[PDB]
């Protein structure tokens, strides 16, 4: 028997129902989701880390010159510089005092901590939407599994076929663009490849961590060797990934909206609450008990015995019933009003039960559908004491969840007269029209 | 069987089982004299541009009726103004030039 | 120097320009696309293809009775026929006449031809745009790379930077979802995972066609065995991976517009007509020659010979010239009247020069560019004798391409005569309009 309904897009809080099939006792439906993943498909771009620069041995020609020549290296420099007069450990190292020549090279690379310290930069697209379902109905204990949020796909719980709805919202934390470091995500707009800037994030690109093409862009100019000494000195601007790295800001972890969580493995955003999710559950049909088989309840009274409207279940509310064949009844309210928090309750031949339920409103009303019947439960909440509460409300609160009665009355009254004082004075103009019509005929 | 295909200047490709498809495009060599007569100018231009050949030379004729009517119109109140002063005068000067221009 | 402008997304045929820097003598710059290709970026939804059955040895229970039980198989199948009597080649196999059961199984596999023969079914997503770009400029010879057609990602082609600006089309041939089969494509909305129909396309889904979890949605029942007879009888929809082959219907490759030619490793479209590319090339300052260092041009005369607007290069032109310094001197067509052939000239002191040039105007009239001087050609064109050619045309035709010297004044006439008869009906209305106010005055 398929049951469809739309739930909303919570984590933790259940979505409850009685599954009503003709000629069967109804069954208690309870779907909780356990986590809800966005998926996004990822095209990895390009990796950035900080670069390390290479430097040959130079070259020192005594009494001569040497030429340097293009090689591929990424931002490869060369140049040559004559008149050095190089010493060593051993003494001079050139004959000639003007003659000679050093030739210098360096270029970039890779450093080794690119490995394990780099930036991925990816395209984000629309990807898909997962997430892990508790499940319990009738007398069946709670299953559950992961499934694909697509309003196609069917999922086996504990031989109930679930089909679940798309997502209402397309909404999705992730950027076209994203850079992902570590164990952070940033929603960055990074250039393109081949178009890094020195001393900036794109400085140094590789389309992959073991790529041999890398791109490489820093200010690297090979500087004179100092009179009489052998090395190879340069300038270069200082790394963009390490600036980077102080100035990149709050990650996509700590601004998601709808409190989304942010994942790696795979990139994803975890429970961001947005939105319902339409839901299409198959009971099967060894669920369901024959009416004719079930106990019959009658003549329910309700009692709001305690009530306030917090974000718990601070309802406390007693039924007075009456019932055959004493056995266990389902316990539901369909009603937007009250959640429930018992879903079914063991019936006598008579007496009372009682149940506990979230409300928002401060004057609750609502049905209560104690199995194959119902009951309407009215009474007064009071205001919470608590401020601040580190759990979500159970309840929904609505336009006029907190409209007392005293502000109806006033509300009723102000419309109600002023309404009422400009018809007074159209009813007036009316007749005194008449009156007048009266004197000439 | 003998198959009939249309090819513009944009092309048309073909493949005749298992062989490389053929691409073919077709010249802009309608018959017709742009430089002839009225008809054979008409003629090549509706060979090369059908319906903007028939859409124009409507367009052309409506010009023309409706400039030429409106012209011979306002010719028309031309002479039944210029003229009806001296017909209600029987007695009245009627210059010659008048008999040349307004009539 | 950098050279900007503005080239058609066409693949062979070439760009032409003179790349004019201040102070030095116009050099010609040649770009050819080779190839353009569209990749976009997939995402492997699942693989389709034949199934097979797997039937094991069924159970025969003599003298007693077995029960079936459920099994993780793909459309698993169980019964236990009871009453059977089988034979063997030895006999009876069973003592008893009645009191015997065969359980038959049966459930489905991916068939061994999947490995080989199976569609794979994508979700595809915009990825990337690359194209073979064929370069030559001045006396440099052609020289090629692959660059990325976004307008950011410079390319290093012969010592000059190229890069090639996006698209002006987003236009892609590919659906959010295609079926790969073979070497085609299809533009097919594949059923999502889990939800294949029997006998239809994804009775069987793989998410790898290597993976151990499959779905298969076929009517597999088992039948009762023959009288006598140790068999497992079944019934089942036929493959619909068989059936789609049949009813596949014409590929992608074969009705993409815009002559896309599509192609599967990466998957892509490639050489799609669509828009314009942007293009931006840095020429060697060492390119450049001084324009007190280059010939003198002077006296320029251009009769065009013959001309007919084919595709090709139908026209002859031929110039008459005074010179100086005899040397190489490029040739040019600024406008889209003409396309010319030729890319330089040798020039001598004095002399004549000729060129061909294909334009698509019945009465063609462009300036021709001579290395720092410029000549207006004008002729009359001939129809094309050829219906249809094998080669696209090197020139672009106009909205007035068309319009011969007579259609023109026609056309003249026309507009003229119909105006002149307006304005003398409103002059004969000034004109009278005057003398009935100076009738009264
Ligand atoms: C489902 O809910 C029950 C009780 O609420 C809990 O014991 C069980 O672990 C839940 N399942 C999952 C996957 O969280
Ligand atoms: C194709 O065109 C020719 C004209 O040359 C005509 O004779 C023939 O009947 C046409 N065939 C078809 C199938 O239309
Ligand atoms: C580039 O053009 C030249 C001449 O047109 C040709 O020989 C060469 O093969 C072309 N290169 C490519 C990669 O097509």
């Amino acid at each position: 028997y398929e049951h469809t309904a739309v739930m909303p897009n919570k984590v933790g809080i259940p979505y409850k129902a009685l599954v009503e099939r003709p000629g069967y006792a109804p069954v208690h439906l309870q779907i909780q989701l356990v986590n809800t993943r966005i998926i996004p498909s990822t095209n990895l771009e390009y990796i950035t880390c900080k670069y390390k620069t290479k430097v040959p041995s130079p070259v020192v020609k005594c009494c001569g010159a040497t030429q340097c020549t293009s090689k591929p290296h990424p931002d490869y420099q060369c140049q040559v510089f004559s008149g050095v007069y190089p010493f060593m450990y051993g003494g001079a190292y050139c004959f000639c005092d003007t003659e000679n020549t050093q030739m210098s090279e360096a270029y970039v690379e890779r450093s080794e901590e690119c490995s394990i310290d780099h930036a991925k930069a990816y395209k984000v697209h629309t990807g898909t939407v997962q997430a892990m379902v508790n499940i319990t109905y009738g007398s069946v204990s709670w299953r559950s599994a992961d499934v694909y949020v697509n309003g196609e796909t069917p999922a086996k719980i504990g031989d109930a076929k679930l089909i679940i709805g798309p997502l209402s919202s397309a909404w999705s934390p992730f950027d076209n663009k994203v850079v992902v470091y570590g164990h952070e995500v940033y929603n960055y707009d990074f250039p393109e490849y081949g178009t890094g800037k020195a001393g900036s994030f794109g400085d140094l690109q590789s389309r992959t961590s073991t790529s041999n093409d890398l791109y490489a862009n820093t200010n690297l100019k090979l500087q004179r060797p100092q009179a009489g000494i052998v090395h190879t000195p340069f300038t270069q601007v200082p790394s963009g990934f390490e600036r980077w790295k102080k100035d990149k800001g709050a990650p996509l972890n700590d601004v998601a909206p709808f409190g989304c969580s942010i994942a790696l493995e795979p990139l994803r955003a975890e429970n961001c609450a947005v939105g319902s999710i339409p839901i299409s559950i198959d009971i099967p049909d060894a669920a369901f008990t024959r009416i004719s088989e079930t106990p019959t309840v009658s003549d329910l009274e309700c009692k709001i015995t305690e009530c306030t409207y917090a974000f718990d279940f601070g309802g406390i509310a007693t039924v007075a019933y009456k019932s055959s064949k004493a056995g266990n009844c389902p316990i539901h309210s369909p009603s937007g009003v009250a959640v429930i928090k018992e879903n079914d309750v063991t019936l006598a031949e008579s007496g009372s039960f009682t149940f506990h339920f979230s409300t928002a409103n401060i004057h609750p009303a609502f049905k209560l559908q104690v199995c194959t019947s119902a009951v309407t439960c009215k009474g007064d909440c009071k205001p919470p004491k608590d401020h601040i509460v580190d759990y979500a409300a159970q309840h929904t609160e609505s336009f006029t969840s907190a409209i007392s009665a005293t502000a109806w009355s006033w509300i009723k009254v102000l419309v109600g007269g002023t309404s009422a004082f400009i018809v007074l004075g159209l009813i007036a103009t009316a007749v005194v029209a008449l009156v007048l019509f009266f004197h000439r005929h | 069987t003998t198959v009939n295909f249309t090819v513009t200047g944009e092309g048309l490709e073909y493949t005749w089982g298992n062989h490389p498809p053929k691409r073919v495009w077709a010249q802009e060599s309608g018959e017709g004299n742009p430089h002839g007569w009225p008809h054979e100018v008409v003629v090549y231009y509706y060979n090369r541009y059908p319906l903007t050949t028939i859409i124009g030379l409507c367009t052309c004729v409506a010009i023309i009726m409706v400039s030429c009517v409106t012209s011979v119109w306002l010719l028309c109140r031309t002479r039944n103004l210029c003229i009806t002063p001296y017909k209600l005068a029987p007695n009245a000067q009627v210059p010659i030039l008048l008999a040349l221009l307004c009539c």
